[PDB]
Order: structure tokens, then C-alpha cells, then sequence
């Protein structure tokens, strides 16, 4: 009845859901954006950034340094995590990861809060999601740096800076990064599960994931009270995409429905853009320039090198050597080749003959595909000039990825591409704006669309629909593009960060059982439609309602059978008359009045056994069992 | 409600499982076996049983597989194909990838014995699998408008699994060969407090100390320099042993040579690291590291019987001529040139089905009202039932090839409640009190509903029955009133905490008031108003009342 | 009763038979009848 919303961001919801004797907690969702303002994390300590100027304090110019009209904090990145202290985290009971992306800060609400409940995903989900904090938590460790600027949070200090700071939001609720021990902790508590897998908690709530479509192993999550459905809507796809299909179906018939991974720059054709981003990277090849993609190991960086792959061989620009480095980089596409079930059906029916799901292990084979651990592992002995080159955090504030474009910033003839629709590029190059480098913004959103999702909901049309209010509005790239505009016949409500939804949906009657025997009490008579009515005891155990043996009386007599049977029944002494206030009469057979009055009926009967039992007599013959 | 089983074929034997049941009209095909050495075509189960002809599809909606091996989907081809059938069929999905070439290589060697008049072909193995639906582990697929299946892990081998059927309250599971036993590769049966109505299961039947006499001798020959093979045709035992010896030379950190001959186990080999989740938790984390199928100890050339022996370990699959048949020519012929099956020969075999003791922990985690034996030695599953009678007292059955067992159920009832009356009922539980029951026939359900919620279907007339309880005293009326009230709430163990305003104690729903009579004055006449339920407890309280009292 | 009428409903949900069940007496069913 009761949704709480924690995270502000579109992309990365943080929702608890308080749903009859239970309480779900719907996603982690890291916020990355905050990182954004501090200074990036080199491998090896750049003279620019030591070089770099500082800013101007009233209140001592250390703790902040200035690039391109644009002040960054010069300490250790930190993460803007969800308002958690909304609600006590310790309630909550369950946790549904619905992709590797929304389980991201888990660690933070697994452990400082003290949450003891448990936790469900999908087997790739959770190793994909592994690798993801294994890597970014190499990368923050690879060169430690102090927490060097805290004073720099006050709101005071805030207001004094400028506009790419003060629009943070809730900056001291950020965080340090957790620690890999912290990682093997939140772990533990995860359960897996699969595909369409139905989970029940406590008897009382039963929660399935269904296949999202959108990367493998993301799901999208229903919550069912056989009279009352709960469905929530996560990262999905419909387009010719790796993983196993999206599931349409399933989703019909929800009372609620909450919509969350929408397409940020929905206009963006991912078919189109992955074609223009293979244009540039063939022109960059033919200038003989390099190619920099920073890109998670994710299902994006996969489909991206399949098609990217097929284009140098329709090219014939398959000279160059392909490098993706990443400390989890052989795992990852290992693990991508192993888990052929949770893709679609070709790649089934690819793997029904024993050649493997994906042909990169062919090119690894035949080592026209080359990855390595580091730059350091044997990488820097067989790196040639002429390549392009996978690795970082698409933040560009730590990973490799920040040591390589420090490397080719300075050359005009190199190039940077970006896939990844999750920061403001803008942004990410403003710690870097002085470079002659040529940057080019494409990225790739294979979530749906706001014409998909529209489509989808008047496929299915639910009673009604959550989401953030970014959606409610149109972008502020555009604010004109009206198309671009989530349509619901019902008012389809949103939220804000930190914002408390209560639920329309006011159902009021839940399942319970019943055996045989009570069934078989009943005696139902026409009346046009069958009446019955029973008497048990409700026990109940695990949330589960039972009915077990160990009601009311509506005995609608006509007045001229009555009338007719009484005269039959030989009783002696009757007497009938009309006046006002009804019908009145006087019996002296037992001292036995009878009153007929409009809105009202009363009834007398002596404690004699014969006449008892003659009433009982003249009552079964026309009663109605309610 | 009714229950239809009828097994044929392994109801009290080993082989041509096939269980076919029709738990509430809809027919679910959980299993199509074979056995061999049945040259008169008795491999296969009888079509003619469902009917004389005629589709397989309009009978049957759902066919299930449990694993690869022939006894459990060897007789799949003909059936499907021959006698005619293209409806949903439903198995995971590394039997789906292990399966087709078993069949087509069991075909062939049917094809060397010249019985392949009336037998299988390769082009309708092919489009009857291409037609056949995959299920992941856990996939709680809804086959059905009312029914739905769920597989369970097995680990008898890669792909192996055990369903759960359920349709309303109804529930059968069918297992066919698991262990509790875990393997070296694989990981051990798995499954929730399902309680179903009805299980299935098989009857047929120191794993480190042999594994440990195992590895010393192999280690023993390799260090002497023997040559010794390992002639075996299952592959789940086989990828096994491969697993064991690799990870013992690894571990020994020698560089002795170690190869398998068929490109069959090559392909079990690519099979086996493309489906990692069906395996051990040591694959699994291992995986992170690096692939533990891939190792130096890897394919066989041998120059083609050429090579001359050494301190190897081979593996040979024949079967029953098939496959190289000249390994035996080449070696042997000396007490030093060893050919250990099972200068000397033990029974390496590890026993991939769990004993007795297996079962019994299965049955007794699951708890049926009702188990099943199959797929067993008639003396085994003898001795189990009767071991079960002996421990549990719980009912169960010995079904021969053909045997009809029927079993009754209890359908319950699906209903709605008022949520009102439910916390009422709650509040009441929390802190002997009965409740009520009134539904209305709806359409396609059944729906409860309170006596005040009942009354929106306006008409609503209530009608109530007030009986008159008649006394003879000459005591007052108010100090009677109250010594009945101290009466009461002494025999009612204070069950009464409420009170109301005009004098008047009420106990549960009938309401005790002091009313004047209507015209006489000798006599004094109270009204009583209760229901039926009310009406025999009031009954009964002032016939006790009526016995005897200080009067 | 319900119970009377639910469980006629419930039987009223039928289809079709295998000739084999109906022909078996002593609840054992004889394959291959020719052989
Ligand atoms: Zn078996
Ligand atoms: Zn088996």
C-alpha cells in the first residue's frame, strides 16, 4: 500500500515497497554521476594534474583545484548513495536484483545498516556483478588517494560555488568506496534464482523475476497476492538483442505497475549510432590514429565487438589488433560465453551444435582477439601503436581508461569514443578540456524507448502506472519534443527523490482453503443462482488461512401461504382483521402474537418441545440458508 | 476427484521406463525409456495402448524427459516421430544438448546388428528435437491454462533433473535416477518441503576410500611405467574419473601423459565447460581463475595403435564392436601390459544412483502422503517398501509393468474473505470463539462474505428469532440479575470484560436484558434473541441451569 | 451439497481415454498383445 522511492536518479531507482505483512526493497542503485566532480585517479601521477591550480577560499586553496573555468575536488572520488535513512533498512526483509547495474552499492545497505533479511537474483547477475566491484574496487585501490577535502560539503560553501557543484544533490550523504572484504560479506547473503521461478515469503507473498530482455541475467520482477499484483518494470529490451526475449505476457492483468530504465537521450537509433561509431573507427584506423572506448565488460562492450567485428571483416581493416584490458576481462568473457541458456534463440540453437554461443573464442583462438589483466601483465611488451583499445570506467574518473587518454590527449590524430548513456560526456571531459583530441559522443541504449514502453503498457494497459517524474517531463536537452512523452489514460503519479507514494490499489480480501466437508454442509435451493452458508474455525499457520470444522437466518414467509397453511394446520382460535400500522392478530392457541410491520419483524415462540419442533417444521419448509 | 496413474515397462524391473498419468484429465508423459537386448521390438513402449492409431497430440500435452541416458529417453525417437506427434515436449536444457548424438550413435550400432528395418532415422531424431521446447532448472513454466512445471536438480548427471507437477492443490513429482551422494562434478538433489500427493522414484540400489585406491593405483602403474586404459561407456563416469585424474596430476605436479581416444568425448568435453551452473561449487568458483576442463592432459592421436605404451592413462568407448577395437591388439599380451576394467583388474565402477539410505532421506525430507517404486530390482524395492512400512507408517506402492494405481485427493477450494472479518478473526485468535460462514455462487468461483458486507446486494430483509425463557421465583428482579451475572462470569472463567449500560451482560452475541411482561403481572417473562449456533449453546446452558441450582 | 455439485463440475472437466484402461482387469495392462 506503501512505496517508499530513495534514489532520485532515473536509470538507477532505489524503491521500497511495503506490500501487506511484508516489505521489499526493489534496487540498490549506485549513483556514479557524483564522481563526476572530483579529480580523476591516474596509475601514474600525471605532471598536469600536480601542476594544476588550485581555488581561491575565504575561509587555504588546497582543498579544491580549478580546469577550464570548472572547480574539482582534488581528494579520492565518493559515491552518492540512496537516502536510506528514510526508512530503517533493518525492517526491510527482501532485496530483488533485477540487473548487475541496480545491485550496485549493495555492499553499503547489506552492511552499515545492519539489514538481516535476505537477498534474490540471477546467477549472471550476480557474477557480472562481481566482476563489476572487483574491478572498480581494484581501481580505486590501484593508487590510493587521501580523503583530502571534506570541508568543501558544507552548504555554506556550496552556495559560494558554482553552478556544476551546487546542482549536487544531498552531497553529504556521499560515501568512500567499500572494501572487496565488504564485497565477500554482502555476497554471502544473496540467493539465486532463475528465470520465471516462482519464490514464497513467509506464505504470504509470492515474487518471480521474468527475462528482461535488456542484458543477460537482467529480470524484471513481479510481486503477486493472487488477488493483488505488484509488477515492477527494470532495464528491458525488444530489439534483435543477445539475451533470452523479452516477456510481454506475463505482465497482463497488474493492479500496479512501477516503471523504471528508461533510454536516457531517447532519440539516439542504437542500430544507427553503432554503424556512425564503426565509421569513425575505420576513418581513425585509415588516418592511422587510435581508438579509445571506455565501456563496462558488459553486454554493451558484447554486442558492440560482434557487430564491430563483422564490420572490419566486410572492410577488410582486420590488420589492427583488438585490446581490451580489464582486470576481469578473461572472467567476464568466459562467463558471457558459458552462460549460453539465458541468451536468445539463436545463440540456443547455435549452442545445440557444439561450436559455442559466441565466435570470439574463435578470434581468441586464433588470436586475432587479445586481452589482457592490466596494462603492466605483458600488455606493454605486445601493445602496438596502431590498435583500439577497450578498458576504464566510462567515468573516466579512475580505471586505465584514465591513463590512456592522458597518454593520447595531446595527439589530434587519435580519437575517443563514447557508448555508454549514463553520463553527461560534457562533464567527463572537463577535467581534460585542454587536449586537441577528438571526442565523439554516440552512445548505445538498447533499453526501451518512450514509444516502446507507450506501446507496451497499451498492449497490456494496467490500472495504474509509477515512475520517477523525469519521465513526467520532457528532457531538458530538448523541453519541445512532445512525442517524447509518457501517455496514460489513468494520471500515471510520480515522485521525486526521497518521496513516499501511497498505493491506489485498495483490494480487500485475500485466499484461504476450505476441505471437503465443509463444502458438502451446505444444501443449496433455487431461488431464480445457489445460496449456502457453513460455520468453521480459521487456523492459520505460515500466512496460510485454513477452514476446518471444529451464520444467519433469513426465513422469508409469504403472508397468503402462511395464512393457508395455518388455516390447514387445524389450530383453533383464529382470528384475522384489518387496521391500521399492518395487520394485527391475536392467537390464544399458546398466548402467541404475531405483528406484521414495514420495517420491522419480531418473533415469538414459547419453550413447549411440541411446538418448538412444529415451528422448526414450518420454518425448514421455507428457508433460505443466508 | 480422482488420481490415474498406470506405469508401463520399470514398474518392477530396470528399463523402458514410462509413466503415464492423467492427474485431472489433462495426460502428462513424464518419461520414455527403452531397454536393450529386446530384439523382438519390444525397446519401445506400446502406442497402441493410448489408442490404435490416431494423433499422439490430441491425447497427450505434455511430454517430460528426466536425463540422456536411453533407459530414460531412448524409445523418444519412434514415438514421436513414427507413430505421429507433434505436441510440447519439456526437458532441460543440456539434455537437449547431450541427447542427439546418443541417439544417433545408439542407431548406428542398431544399424551394425541389421535391426534397423523398423528403427530410427537420423532426419527425424533431427526435426522431432528441433521441435522439442528447452526448460531451465527452477523454469515454474505454465504449460497449461491449470497446469504448470517445475524441474529440480537431479545431479545423477550433466542435465539431469527431477519434476515437480502441480495443478490446484494436486502434486506429483517424478524423479527417476538421482543421489544424495554428491560426485566429483557434479552437485547433489535439491528441493524445497514440496509434500506432494504422490512421488516416483527408483529402487534400483567408502566413495573416497575407492577413489583414494584408484588414484594409488593408477599412480602406481604411471610411476612404474605401465600402460593401463579405462574401457567405459558412460559418460558422466568418465568426465568423472577425467576430472579426478587431472586434478591429481596437477596437484602431484608430475607431467605424465593422459588422453581420451573418441571425438564423442570431446564433444562430452565441449558440452560439459559450455553448461557450467550443472555442476560441482569447486567448477563454478574455479571458473574465475581459469577453465578446469582445459588441461595439458588432453586429446588422443596414438599414432593409430603405433605409439607403443608408457605411463599413460587412455579411455576407450566400444559398444558391441564399436569405436577403436584395435587398442586391444595393439596392447596386452603380457602381465605388464595391463587392462584394468571393471596384470590385475578391480571394479573401479563408482555408483552414480544412491543406495537405500538415499531414498529414505529424500522421502523423508519431501514427506508424501503417497509414494511410487520404479526403475529397480523387484527384491530391492520389496525390501524398501517394506522398510517404510516398518519406519514411517506412511502408505505406498509396488506397481508392476502395467499396473493401474488409483489414489484419492482432496480438491480444496479456492475463496475470498472479507479483509474485516479475517482481522476480526485475527483479534479474536490473538487474545474458542468460532467463525461464521456465508458465500454466494458466483460465476466460475466461490466467494465469502460477511453479514454486513452481504447486505450491499440490495434486497436484505433480516429476519431474527427471539425465544422467551420462562422462571417461576418470588425473588426481585435487578438482585436476581445480578447474582445470574456473578454466576455467570464465575462458570465462564472470565471470559466477559465488557459490560453495557442498561444493566445487561452479554457473552460472545446474545444479549440478556430485563424486560417487563406485556399484560399479566403474576407472571415474569424475559426475551432472549441468538442464533442457531448460539441457540444450542444457550440450550444446553439453561437445561444445566434448570438441573440443579442453590434454590 | 457444493461439495456434490463442485465435484460434478470438476468431472464434467474431461476428454478423451486410452482403450488400454478400460480393457484392464486386475489393474495390470498387457503391451504388445499380438506378440
Ligand atoms: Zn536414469
Ligand atoms: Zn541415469
Amino acid at each position: 500500500m506503501k512505496l517508499y522511492c530513495l534514489s532520485g536518479h532515473p536509470t538507477l531507482p532505489c524503491n521500497v515497497l511495503k506490500f501487506k505483512s511484508t516489505t521489499i526493497m526493489l534496487d540498490c542503485g549506485l549513483d556514479m554521476t557524483s564522481t563526476l566532480n572530483f579529480l580523476p585517479l591516474p596509475l601514474v601521477q600525471s605532471p598536469r594534474l600536480s601542476n594544476l591550480p588550485g581555488w581561491s577560499l575565504k575561509d587555504l586553496d588546497k582543498e579544491l583545484k580549478e580546469c577550464s573555468g570548472h572547480v574539482f575536488v582534488d581528494s579520492v572520488p565518493e559515491f552518492c548513495l540512496p537516502e536510506t535513512e528514510l526508512i530503517d533498512l533493518s525492517t526491510v526483509d527482501v532485496i530483488l536484483i533485477s540487473n548487475y547495474h541496480c545491485m550496485m552499492a549493495l555492499p553499503y545497505i547489506t552492511e552499515h545498516t545492519g539489514f538481516t533479511g535476505t537477498v534474490y537474483a540471477t546467477e549472471p547477475t550476480v557474477q557480472i556483478g562481481r566482476l563489476l566491484m572487483e574491478e572498480l574496487v581494484n581501481f580505486i585501490e590501484r593508487v590510493p588517494k587521501a580523503q583530502s577535502a571534506s570541508l568543501w560539503k558544507n552548504k555554506d560553501i556550496q552556495r559560494l560555488l558554482p553552478s556544476p557543484l551546487k546542482d549536487a544533490v544531498e552531497v553529504s550523504t556521499w560515501r568512500r568506496c567499500y572494501t572487496m572484504q565488504e564485497v565477500n560479506s554482502a555476497l554471502s547473503k544473496i540467493q539465486l534464482v532463475g528465470y520465471s521461478q516462482k519464490i514464497e515469503l513467509f506464505g504470504a507473498v509470492q515474487v518471480t523475476p521474468l527475462s528482461s530482455g535488456y542484458a543477460l541475467g537482467s529480470s524484471n520482477w513481479i510481486i503477486q497476492s493472487h488477488y493483488e499484483k505488484v509488477s515492477y518494470v527494470s532495464g528491458s529490451s525488444l530489439l534483435t538483442t543477445h539475451p533470452q526475449p523479452m516477456d510481454q505476457a506475463s505482465l497482463k492483468n497488474s493492479d500496479v505497475l512501477v516503471l523504471t530504465g528508461l533510454t536516457q537521450i531517447p532519440t539516439a537509433n542504437p542500430d544507427g549510432m553503432v554503424g556512425e561509431f564503426c565509421s569513425n573507427l575505420a576513418l581513425t584506423v585509415r588516418n592511422g590514429g587510435n581508438v579509445l572506448v571506455p565501456c563496462y565488460p558488459s553486454g554493451v562492450i558484447y554486442d558492440l565487438l560482434e557487430c564491430l567485428y563483422q564490420y572490419i571483416d566486410s572492410a577488410g581493416l582486420s590488420s589492427v589488433p583488438l585490446y581490451f584490458i580489464s582486470p576481469v576481462a578473461n572472467s567476464s568473457l568466459e562467463f558471457s560465453q558459458i552462460f549460453a541458456e539465458w541468451l536468445c534463440h539463436n545463440k540456443q540453437s547455435k549452442v545445440y551444435l557444439p561450436e559455442p554461443p559466441f565466435p570470439h573464442a574463435e578470434l581468441i583462438q586464433t588470436n586475432k582477439l587479445k586481452h589482457y589483466p592490466s596494462i603492466h601483465g605483458d600488455f606493454s611488451n605486445d601493445f602496438r601503436q596502431p590498435c583500439v583499445v577497450f578498458t576504464g570506467h566510462p567515468s573516466l574518473r579512475f580505471g586505465d581508461v584514465v591513463h590512456f587518454m592522458e597518454l593520447w590527449g595531446k595527439s589530434s590524430l587519435n580519437t575517443v569514443i563514447f557508448t555508454e548513456p549514463d553520463f553527461s560526456y560534457l562533464e567527463a571531459l572537463a577535467p581534460y578540456q585542454p587536449l586537441a583530441m577528438k571526442c565523439i559522443y554516440c552512445p548505445i541504449d538498447t533499453r526501451l524507448n518512450f514509444i516502446q514502453v507507450s506501446k507496451l503498457l497499451k498492449e497490456v494497459q494496467p490500472l495504474h502506472v509509477v515512475c520517477p517524474e523525469q519521465y513526467t517531463q520532457p528532457p531538458p536537452a530538448q523541453s519541445h519534443r512532445m512525442d517524447l512523452m509518457i501517455d496514460c489514460q489513468p494520471p500515471a503519479m510520480s515522485y521525486r527523490r526521497a518521496e513516499v507514494l501511497a498505493l491506489p490499489f485498495k483490494r480487500r480480501y485475500e485466499k484461504i482453503e476450505i476441505m471437503p466437508e465443509l463444502a458438502d454442509s451446505l444444501v443449496p435451493m433455487e431461488i431464480k443462482i445457489s445460496l449456502a452458508t457453513v460455520s468453521a474455525v480459521l487456523h492459520t499457520k505460515d500466512n496460510k488461512h485454513l477452514l476446518q470444522p471444529p451464520p444467519l437466518l433469513s426465513g422469508s414467509i409469504p403472508v397468503e401461504q402462511f395464512v393457508q397453511t395455518l388455516e390447514k394446520h387445524g389450530f383453533s382460535d383464529i382470528k384475522v382483521e384489518d387496521t391500521a400500522k399492518g395487520h394485527i392478530v391475536l392467537l390464544q392457541e399458546a398466548e402467541t402474537l404475531i405483528q406484521i410491520e414495514e420495517d420491522s419483524t419480531h418473533i415469538i415462540c414459547d419453550n413447549d418441545e411440541m411446538l418448538r419442533v412444529r415451528l422448526r417444521d414450518l420454518v425448514l419448509k421455507f428457508l433460505q440458508k443466508f | 476427484p480422482e488420481i490415474r496413474v498406470t506405469p508401463l515397462g520399470a514398474g518392477q524391473d530396470v528399463g523402458r521406463s514410462c509413466i503415464l498419468v492423467s492427474i485431472a484429465g489433462k495426460n502428462v508423459m513424464l518419461d520414455c525409456g527403452m531397454h536393450m537386448g529386446f530384439n523382438d521390438d519390444r525397446r519401445f513402449p506400446d502406442f497402441s495402448y493410448i489408442t490404435q492409431n490416431g494423433r499422439l497430440t490430441d491425447f497427450l500435452d505434455c511430454v517430460i524427459i528426466s536425463h540422456f541416458h536411453l533407459d530414460h529417453c531412448g524409445a523418444l525417437p519412434y514415438f514421436s516421430e513414427m507413430v505421429g506427434y507433434d505436441g510440447p515436449i519439456y526437458m532441460t536444457h543440456p539434455t537437449q544438448a547431450i541427447c542427439p548424438i546418443l541417439l544417433e550413435d545408439y542407431r548406428k550400432i542398431a544399424v551394425d546388428k541389421k535391426g534397423e528395418a523398423n528403427f530410427f532415422t537420423s532426419q527425424m531424431i533431427k526435426d522431432c528435437m528441433k521441435k522439442v521446447v528447452a526448460v531451465h532448472l527452477h523454469q515454474t513454466v505454465q504449460v497449461d491454462d491449470e497446469l504448470e512445471i517445475k524441474a529440480y536438480y537431479a545431479g545423477h548427471v550433466l542435465g539431469a533433473a527431477m519434476f515437480q507437477i502441480k495443478v490446484g492443490s494436486e502434486s506429483v513429482v517424478y524423479t527417476g535416477d538421482y543421489n544424495m551422494t554428491p560426485d566429483r562434478h557434479l552437485g547433489a538433489a535439491w528441493i524445497d518441503k514440496c509434500r506432494p500427493n504422490l512421488l516416483i522414484t527408483q529402487s534400483t540400489y567408502s566413495k573416497r576410500c575407492r577413489e583414494r585406491d584408484f588414484l594409488k593405483k593408477v599412480h602406481e602403474t604411471v610411476e612404474r611405467g605401465g600402460k593401463v586404459l579405462i574401457p567405459v561407456f558412460a559418460l558422466g563416469r568418465a568426465q568423472e574419473l577425467c576430472i579426478l585424474l587431472e586434478t591429481f596430476w596437477e596437484r602431484m605436479n608430475l607431467k605424465v601423459p593422459i588422453y581420451f581416444s573418441t571425438g564423442l568425448t570431446e564433444k562430452a568435453n565441449h558440452y560439459y565447460k559450455l553448461f557450467i551452473p550443472w555442476t560441482n561449487q569447486k567448477i563454478r568458483k574455479t571458473f574465475v581463475q581459469r577453465n578446469m576442463f582445459e588441461f595439458k592432459h588432453i586429446k588422443a592421436f596414438d599414432r593409430a595403435f603405433a605409439d607403443n605404451p608408457g605411463p599413460m592413462v587412455v579411455f576407450a568407448t566400444p559398444g558391441h564392436a564399436g569405436q577403436s577395437l584395435q587398442i586391444f591388439r595393439k596392447w596386452a599380451g603380457n602381465e605388464k601390459n595391463m587392462v584394468i576394467m571393471p596384470m590385475q583388474v578391480e571394479y573401479m565402477s563408482f555408483s552414480a544412483h544412491a543406495d537405500a539410505k538415499g531414498i529414505m532421506q529424500l522421502v523423508g525430507q519431501a514427506e508424501p502422503e503417497s509414494v511410487l517404486l520404479v526403475h529397480g530390482e523387484a527384491k530391492k524395492m520389496e525390501f524398501l517398501k517394506q522398510k517404510i512400512e516398518q519406519e514411517l507408517r506412511v502408505n505406498c506402492y509396488m506397481p508392476a509393468n502395467g499396473e493401474t494405481v488409483t489414489l484419492p485427493t482432496s480438491p480444496s477450494i479456492p475463496v475470498g474473505i472479507s479483509l474485516g472479518l479475517l482481522k476480526r478473526e485475527m483479534a479474536q485468535g490473538l487474545l474458542p470463539r468460532l467463525l461464521h460462514g456465508t458465500l454466494i455462487m458466483k460465476e466460475s468461483n466461490f466467494r465469502l462474505v460477511s453479514s454486513e458486507q452481504a447486505l450491499k446486494e440490495l434486497a436484505e430483509h433480516q429476519l431474527r428469532f427471539t425465544c422467551r425463557v420462562h422462571l417461576h421465583d418470588t425473588r426481585k428482579e435487578q438482585e436476581t440479575a445480578l447474582r445470574v451475572y456473578s454466576h455467570l462470569k464465575s462458570v465462564l472463567k472470565d471470559h466477559c470484560v465488557q459490560h453495557l449500560p442498561d444493566g445487561s451482560v452479554t457473552v460472545e452475541s446474545v444479549l440478556l436484558q430485563a424486560a417487563a411482561p406485556s399484560e399479566d403481572p403474576g407472571t415474569k417473562v424475559l426475551l432472549v434473541s441468538w442464533t442457531y449456533q448460539d441457540e444450542e449453546l444457550g440450550s444446553f446452558l439453561t437445561s444445566l441451569l434448570k438441573k440443579g441450582l442453590p434454590q | 451439497s457444493l461439495w456434490s455439485n463442485r465435484i460434478n463440475t470438476a468431472n464434467s472437466r474431461k476428454h478423451q481415454e486410452f482403450a488400454g484402461r478400460l480393457n484392464s482387469v486386475n489393474n495390470r495392462a498387457e503391451l504388445y498383445q499380438h506378440l
